[PDB]
Formats: structure tokens, sequence, C-alpha cells
């Protein structure tokens, strides 16, 4: 299939039409995405099958094929970008400084940016280009708006 | 069955679109992967 580095539409037909579930991270041939848009289910690329090989519902994360690649991390001081890839629309790059979620467990970066639910996925990036986690699990606020965290997983 | 769909490379883009605020929010991680607003 399309093992090749880069952002992924996540696709399904069990609904009305082509439905975008979510969106995903393909880097040194692993699948990157949210537990919540998969639900931990195999994947098509063309002929091609992905099955799930890590995930944790807490984390909310998935790898396929290989274990989780993504280890950079938020210096906690510099801009970033979401590369937020909408249902039907055209990937974007959008710059944000993040804000903080604080937690009994410590600290984490969040961006505060709206979007479809199914963007859910898209990966969030430092100057380098490197991916520093994935958008698309968080809280709605006071507004009506949503806050993502950025959620990363652990590399071996 | 789901399937994928390639979208874009992973780059910085030089003059993206700026924008978004940069909230201070104290959360809790329930065992179900839920975010929640404690205040
Ligand atoms: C892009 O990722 C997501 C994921 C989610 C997850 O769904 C919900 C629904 C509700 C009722 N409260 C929630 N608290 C946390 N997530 N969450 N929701 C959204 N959004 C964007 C803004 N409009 C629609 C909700 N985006």
């Amino acid at each position: 299939g399309e093992t090749t580095d880069g952002v992924y539409r996540v696709m399904t037909r069990r609904l009305l039409g082509s439905t975008q579930v979510g969106v995903g991270v393909m880097q040194e041939g692993v699948f990157h995405t949210m537990w919540h848009v998969t639900k931990g289910a195999a994947l098509r690329s063309g002929e091609g099958r992905l099955d799930p090989y890590w995930g944790d519902v807490k984390q909310d994360l998935v790898s396929y094929c290989g274990p989780w690649k993504l280890d950079a991390a938020w210096d906690g001081l510099s801009e970033v970008q979401l590369l937020a890839v909408p249902p039907g629309e055209r990937a974007k790059n959008i710059q944000t400084l993040p804000g903080i979620f604080k937690t009994k467990d410590g600290d984490i970066g969040a961006v505060a940016l709206d979007y479809p639910a199914g963007t859910s996925g898209s990966p969030i990036l430092d100057k380098c280009g490197r991916v520093i986690g994935l958008y698309g699990n968080g809280v709605v606020i006071k507004n009506g708006s949503y806050v993502s965290a950025i959620t990363q997983g652990k590399r071996e | 069955d789901m399937y994928i769909e390639r979208a874009g490379d992973i780059t910085w883009e030089k003059d993206a679109e700026v924008t978004g605020n940069s909230p201070r929010l104290d959360v809790a991680l329930d065992e179900s992967g839920d975010f929640s607003l404690v205040e």
C-alpha cells in the first residue's frame, strides 16, 4: 500500500457516502492516529491491510504495523503549527501559541483551534517540522469553542 | 472497513495563517480518556 511518510485522512463507508472519521500520520512505516478515530479496527491502504500494533484508550492513541515512532515534544515556549485536515477540505497549516492543561499528573500543551470532529488526529509540528503530538482530544470551554491537548506517545 | 488517503507532506509553512488564543486550564483525565473542566 501507501507507506509514504506524511498526513492521511481516515475514511469509512459504513455511514452515508464516504465520511472522514479522522486523521493520522505515517512515519518510518508506522501509522499513528487517535484511538477514538478507529476504535482499534484494521485499516485499508489500497490493496494493503494495516493491523493495530499498540494502543491505550486513556492516552487515546494507537499505532499500526509497528510501535509508536513520534518522540518530539513542545519546548513550552514557541509557536507551533496545526497541519489541520478538515473533512472535504485541503490540508492547511495554522500557527498558534499553545496554552496549558494543568493536571494532578503534570502540565501538557493545549491548542485553542476549532475544527469539525473528523479533523481529530491532525498533527502538531515544531519549527523543524517534527510531530510533537496529535490534535483532537480535549474539552469544550465557556464560549462554546474547543481546546485540544497536544497528545504525544512514548518511543521505545 | 475504514481506509486511508494521503492528504499532505508534514512541513512547516512560512506565512501560514496565525490565530487562536492560549488558555491556562485546570483539567481532569478519566479512565475512558475524556478530559473535563475542573473549576
Ligand atoms: C477535532 O476534534 C474534535 C473532537 C471532539 C469530540 O467530541 C466532543 C463532543 C462534546 C459534546 N464534548 C466534547 N468534549 C470534548 N470532545 N467533545 N469534538 C470536536 N468538536 C469541535 C468543535 N465543534 C464540535 C466539537 N472536535
